[PDB]
């Protein structure tokens, strides 16, 4: 059980205790997906107001 | 009233426990994925243990212990025994065994001991097994390591090689082989209950050490005695001898009893195996609790030494005993957690 | 000195953030009006606590925090609370109608309308930073804002601050205090969208916090105030290394290098002890070996799982109070003999340990008792995937029938995003299996 | 600051609506003059959801009273609180509807609808952030039935992104005072299927049996029936009117209660220990719609407890009923029963429990109406009175098919497995 890399200071101490060794989207892409979502909503509102107009 | 769900319809034992719980009038069965149960009689493979203990207002119990697989399969049991200090690669009640993979593998170590005893002209008959083989097939017995190492590469699932017990205790009349089956119940408190009634599962043909080809003289499985030899059924019903008869044979033919000669070693092997895993499978501080019924298979040699051959995590009982055992499951493992409205059949192994 | 900015999103994020910031002020001696008598560098400084607090010429200490919600009831409590003078209004952002427990509504519909004012207000905080470490993002999985808007902002922060690190404190949904039936949907969708933008996320299942408050504090019906006060303790003990002198986890980058060898598996399990009721006039104090041993009992974890049936990739022990290294290694060796602690073959079996002599600070009037030694352990164990299996199963049962999906499609999201997000969790559940199972 | 606009149409709608304002006005300590005289200040923290605030701290209900004849509008103005309503919100005609859905929807109600939308628009424009609309009305008459669903449709056109709730008195299984009620109700249901987010189904025969069998009123009146409904409307709107966070606004409640857009018809309940309330609230004899829940399964449920009570006991017994009768809750919607608690109790009681259920058992109500409707429409009985106002037969055929489709949907989910 090694005790390596011990550091000490006024506020506390740190160290490591081995026991056994071993054996993104573009900004433009973001907007184009938020706009395709806004379009799908607008198409749905449109088909509703069209049918309400009928 | 309490609720339970059945998720392994192929369970003889838990089929009748289910029937018993409904006769209660105090238990109601829901169906497979209704999660609002008190008891889960779960499946055998990929049981979703991560989904238990998370239903508010419901103490949930399951009939399997997570991790018991390391004991209840061949490759697992060998490594567990050899790598667990509590059990010791020098373990005396487990036949010298080696895990070997087709095509962490002790094939080089197994041949070391093989030649070590042909150098001493000792018995060199070994057997290979695995948890893909069922219906009594997948297993081969020989005395030439080449025949069994070529036979394992003829496969694709990992098998284990283990020294064949060349000098077994043979019942007379018959000169036949047999293994013993012990059923053990581990409740949610990790109490180890041994069923007072075991079974000797029989071979009905004399034990021929000359040729291993015919595996009706060697493999005591209920499978191969019913189905490939015609003297199945002569000596006892269904090739199942029970303890009171076996106890009288030991006294009459060897001036001893079952308790002294065999059962003490059995109880010792059960304790050692299940207490070595308790830290890793116990559920006494868990958000769900576990019980499980195991079946231990033992071989007895001519010197009345007991050997363990395997542990079965999803065992079947013997038809004469389903009623008694399956209700002991209910009183000790289920109603222990879920009380009902208001002697013993188990031997409690202390620890 | 490098600065960190905390972003609290949604109701859970805000109310947890406000407990943490109250707790930071007590630990550092900062008063409700921002005055810190202990601070001798007036109007500036390079101290470690400055990583979380700015300073004004008038001697006030201002959290490097931004609170954002899509309805004003919660953030108004901050503008009206004990610590109102702490923040300038610019740091508090309100919509007017929330996301209605609908991920697609908080990410797409409303998120697009407000994401950009949020980034300006964040940039206003980053402009005051000489070298910025990254962000600590507090949010819930189940809320519409917590899941929907958070994932949107993470995407943007990965662009405006491509190189800075991002840490999450996520609240995993629990039915006993949950608000909505669709929380499995919002949790799966936000995890999928955020996964490749989070460097390390500490999940807190409200079930576990709830049961601890019931078991160890004798609170028959825990409220959010009870839960948040316990949560802020675990949070504070995790961020202490960034606010106090030390050589362990002094940098948001260290959290990842010490705890996350695999990027996708960046969900460390937190376990905390001791949690003792303050109604006990006194509690015969506990050992280092006992509190340390309590770190391996599932009843103390922030997520109920069984580490015995997985493998560790890293483990950190963060002590607070009267602790010395010899007592720690004594506890570790004795604990390794009685516990099942299996590491992965490709990692060393070891524990990184940090000790802070300042004992834990409690809020006056809270249900937590002043102790003289506490420990928080951070272990990246595959057993945490049990929490994904539970969520994924609930998601599956509802999605087989398309229950509630119309609410998300109605906001402009495609049914495919459901399948896509679930397939990602299917891959994550399986990557956790290749690692920690044979 | 998340305001709701209330609308009441027809005699039934206006009488139920009137006493709903009596109940909640007392709860928020508002007196008939509109001035607050209460004790606690949670009576006013969410007062602006249902009341516009005005001159000199007088709170006016954001209410619009609608009918095609002035009679019932005059009694409301003569009632206890008749004075509290904005007099400009009384929108009424003189002709009436003659128990004819076509008159209310197409001819007599057409002339009056724009005047109502003028009042609605004025209210909505004085809302910091409008939340949605709620309408009270019957479906068996002409005005609340035919004009009520006309208003809904016009409202959805101007406010397509707002929530539309209704409290809808449906035809009863055995009692009826008009011959053409099946035509009126079926036509209105077709409208509600499409144009409301949440409808509470109430019928007078169930309302009555509670009054007589339970409250032991030996001679119940519509006045007694309406007090039951008003007390239930207070219950179902508690979380909207007092500080809470479960089902706090109309959209959140709809997201939690409506798994499929068409299946948004609810069975309300009300009661009257903690184990006592939770037993009653789930009993058949406390539902205000004449459908037995044990003939179906709940897709979702919203329970609301009011008063001072151990939330621990409430949580514990809610879970006991779920786990006790697990067969009556769909297994493919996890945790579909949500409970809220409010400290403010109703007047007269101390602990209340209001129940809102989305059960597939509601199909029985749509099958009763569908059987009555077909019996008449197969022979076109009384149809000339509707086609005489300009309607076409297919408008009935479409209405019958849609409700019949709605019935199959409920059963499709009544049998689904995991
Ligand atoms: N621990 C804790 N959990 C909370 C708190 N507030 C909400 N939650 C949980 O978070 C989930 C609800 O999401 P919220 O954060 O309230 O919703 P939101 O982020 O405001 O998003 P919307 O309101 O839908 O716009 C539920 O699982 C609650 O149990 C809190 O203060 N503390
Ligand atoms: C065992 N199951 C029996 C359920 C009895 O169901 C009910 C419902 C009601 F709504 C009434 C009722 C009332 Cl309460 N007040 C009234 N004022 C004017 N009319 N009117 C009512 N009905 C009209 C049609 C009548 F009187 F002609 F029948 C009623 F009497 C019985
Ligand atoms: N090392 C050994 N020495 C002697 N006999 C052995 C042996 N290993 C196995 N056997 C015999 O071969 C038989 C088959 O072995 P094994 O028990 O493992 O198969 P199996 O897994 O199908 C039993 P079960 O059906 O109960 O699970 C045993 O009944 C045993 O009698
Ligand atoms: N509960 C209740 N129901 C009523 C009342 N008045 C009428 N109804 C019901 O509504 C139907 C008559 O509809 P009504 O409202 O008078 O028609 P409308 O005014 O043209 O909309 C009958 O089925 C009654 O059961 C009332 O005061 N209370
Ligand atoms: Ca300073
Ligand atoms: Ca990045
Ligand atoms: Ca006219
Ligand atoms: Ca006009
Ligand atoms: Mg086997
Ligand atoms: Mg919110």
């Amino acid at each position: 059980m090694e005790v390596i890399e011990l550091n000490k200071c006024t506020s506390g101490q740190s160290f490591e205790v081995i026991l056994k060794p071993p054996s993104d989207p573009s900004l433009e892409e973001i907007q184009k997906k938020l706009e395709a979502a806004e379009e799908r909503r607008k198409y749905q509102e449109a088909e509703l107001l069209k049918h309400l107009a009928e | 009233m309490y609720t339970f769900v059945v998720r392994d319809e192929n369970s003889s034992v838990y089929a009748e426990v289910s029937r018993l719980l409904l006769a209660t009038g105090q238990w109601k069965r829901l169906r497979k994925d209704n999660p609002r149960f008190n008891l889960m009689l779960g499946e055998r493979n990929r049981l979703p243990f991560g989904r238990l203990g998370h239903e508010p207002g419901l103490v949930q119990l399951v009939n399997y212990y997570r991790g018991a697989d390391k004991l209840c399969r061949k490759a697992s049991l060998v490594k567990l025994i050899k790598t667990s200090p509590e059990l010791s690669e020098s373990c005396t009640w487990f036949p010298e065994s080696y895990v070997i993979y087709p095509t962490t593998d002790e094939r080089e170590v197994f041949l070391a001991a093989y030649n070590r005893r042909r150098e001493g002209r000792e018995g060199n008959v070994w057997i290979a097994k695995s948890s893909a083989g069922a219906k009594g097939e997948g297993i081969l017995i020989s005395s030439e390591a080449s025949e069994l190492l070529d036979f394992i590469d003829e496969q694709g699932q990992v098998h284990v090689i283990q020294k064949y017990l060349e000098k077994p205790l043979l019942l007379e009349p018959g000169h036949r082989k047999f293994d013993i089956r012990s059923w053990v119940l581990v409740d949610h408190l990790y109490n180890i209950y041994l069923y007072r009634e075991g079974v000797l599962r029989t071979s009905s043909e004399p034990y021929n050490s000359a040729n291993f080809q015919d595996k009706t003289c060697h493999l005591t499985n209920h499978c191969i005695q019913k189905e490939y030899s015609k003297n199945y059924g002569r000596y006892e019903e269904g090739n199942e001898m029970f303890f009171e008869e076996f106890n009288q044979y030991l006294m009459d033919a060897l001036n001893t009893t079952l308790e002294n000669s065999i059962l003490l070693q059995i109880k010792h092997i059960i304790r050692s195996c299940l207490m070595c895993i308790e830290p890793a499978i116990s559920t006494k501080h868990l958000h769900y609790q576990s019980f499980q019924l195991f079946g231990f298979d033992f071989m007895v040699d001519e010197e009345l030494k007991v050997w363990l051959i395997e542990v079965n995590g999803a065992p079947a009982c013997a038809q004469k005993l389903y009623a008694e055992l399956c209700q002991g499951i209910v009183d000790v493992a289920i109603s222990s957690v879920f009380p009902l409205a208001d002697t013993s059949i188990f031997i409690k192994l202390h620890h | 000195m490098r600065e960190c900015i905390s972003i609290h999103v949604g109701q859970a994020g805000v109310q947890i953030g406000n407990a943490c910031w109250e707790l930071y002020c007590l630990e550092h001696g900062i008063q409700p009006d921002g005055q810190m008598p202990s601070d001798k560098t007036i109007g500036g400084g390079d101290d470690s606590f400055n990583t979380f607090f700015s300073e004004t010429g008038a001697g006030k200490h201002v959290p490097r925090a931004v609170f954002v919600d899509l309805e004003p009831t919660v953030i108004d409590e901050v503008r009206t609370g004990t610590y109102r003078q702490l923040f300038h209004p610019e740091q508090l952002i309100t919509g007017k109608e929330d996301a209605a427990n609908n991920y697609a509504r908080g990410h797409y519909t409303i998120g697009k309308e407000i994401i950009d004012l949020v980034l300006d207000r964040i940039r206003k905080l980053a402009d005051q930073c000489t070298g910025l470490q990254g962000f600590l993002v507090f949010h819930s999985f189940g809320g519409g804002t917590g899941s929907g808007f958070t994932s949107l902002l993470m995407e943007r922060l990965s662009v405006d601050y491509g190189k800075k690190s991002k840490l999450e404190f996520s609240i995993y949904p629990a039915p006993q205090v949950s608000t909505a039936v669709v929380e499995p949907y919002n949790s799966i969708l936000t995890t999928h969208t955020t996964l490749e933008h989070s460097d390390c996320a500490f999940m807190v299942d409200n079930e576990a916090i709830y049961d601890i408050c019931r078991r160890n504090l004798d609170i028959e019906r825990p409220t959010y105030t009870n839960l948040n006060r316990l949560i802020s303790q675990i949070v504070s003990s995790i961020t202490a290394s960034l606010r106090f002198d030390g050589a362990l986890n002094v940098d948001l980058t260290e959290f990842q290098t010490n705890l996350v060898p695999y990027p996708r598996i960046h969900f460390p399990l937190a376990t905390y002890a001791p949690v003792i009721s303050a109604e006990k006039a006194y509690h015969e104090q506990l050992s280092v070996a006992e509190i340390t041993n309590a770190c391996f009992e599932p009843a103390n974890q922030m997520v109920k799982c069984d580490p015995r049936h997985g493998k560790y990739m890293a483990c950190c022990l963060l002590y607070r109070g009267d602790v010395v290294p010899k007592d720690v290694n004594a506890a570790i060796a004795t604990i390794k003999t009685k516990r099942s602690i299996q590491f992965v073959d490709w990692c060393p079996t070891g524990f990184k340990v940090g000790i802070n002599y300042q004992p834990p600070t409690v809020v006056p009037g809270g249900d937590l008792a002043k102790v003289q030694r506490a420990v928080c352990m951070l272990s990246n164990t595959t057993a945490i995937a049990e929490a994904w299996a539970r969520l994924d199963h609930k998601f599956d049962l509802m999605y087989a029938k398309r229950a509630f999906v119309h609410w998300y499609v109605g906001e402009g999201m495609e049914e495919g995003e459901f399948s896509e997000a679930r397939e990602d969790m299917a891959a994550l559940e399986k990557d956790y299996e290749e690692v920690g199972v044979d | 600051m998340r305001e709701i606009v209330h609308i009441q149409a027809g005699q039934c709608g206006n009488q139920i609506g009137a006493k709903f304002w009596e109940v909640i006005s007392d709860e928020h300590g508002i007196d008939p003059t509109g001035s607050y005289h209460g004790d606690s200040d949670l009576q006013l923290e969410r007062i602006n959801v249902y009341y516009n605030e005005a001159t000199g701290n007088k709170y006016v209900p954001r209410a619009i009273l609608v009918d095609l004849e002035p009679g019932t509008m005059d009694s409301v103005r003569s009632g206890p609180f008749g004075q509290i309503f904005r007099p400009d919100n009384f929108v009424f005609g003189q002709s009436g509807a003659g128990n004819n859905w076509a008159k209310g929807h197409y001819t007599e109600g057409a002339e009056l609808v724009d005047s109502v939308l003028d009042v609605v628009r004025k209210e909505s424009e004085s809302c910091d952030c409008l939340q949605g609309f709620q309408l009270t009305h019957s479906l068996g008459g002409g005005t609340g039935s035919g004009m009520g669903t006309l208003l809904i449709s016009k409202i959805r056109e101007e406010y397509p992104d707002r929530i539309m709730n209704t409290f809808s008195v449906m035809p009863s299984p055995k009692v009826s005072d008009t011959v053409v009620e099946p035509y009126n109700a079926t036509l209105s249901v077709h409208q509600l299927v499409e144009n409301t987010d949440e409808t509470y189904c109430i019928d007078n025969e169930a309302l009555y049996d509670i009054c007589f069998r339970t409250l032991k009123l030996t001679t119940p009146t519509y006045g007694d029936l309406n007090h039951l409904v008003s007390a239930t409307m207070s219950g179902v709107t508690t979380c909207l009117r007092f500080p809470g966070q479960l089902n706090a606004d109309l959209r959140k409640l709809a997201v939690n209660m409506v798994p499929f857009p068409r299946l948004h018809f609810f069975m309300p309940g009300f009661a009257p220990t903690v184990p006592e309330l939770t037993q009653q609230m789930f009993d058949s004899k406390n539902m205000m719609a004449a459908c037995d829940p044990r003939h179906g399964r709940y897709l979702t449920v919203a329970a609301i407890f009011r008063g001072r009570m151990s939330m621990k006991e409430v949580d514990e017994q809610m879970l006991n009923v779920q786990n006790k009768n697990s067969s009556y809750f769909v297994e493919w919607i996890p945790n579909n029963v949500k409970t809220a608690v409010c400290d403010i109790p109703p007047r007269g009681l101390k602990m209340s429990a209001t129940f809102i259920g989305n059960s597939t058992a509601i199909q029985e109500l749509f099958k009763r109406i569908s059987e009555q409707f077909t019996a008449m429409f197969r022979r076109k009985a009384f149809l000339h009175w509707y086609t005489g106002e300009g309607m076409d037969e297919m408008e009935f055929t479409e209405a019958e098919s849609n409700m019949n489709d709605l019935v199959s949907e409920y059963q499709q989910y009544q049998d689904a497995t995991a």
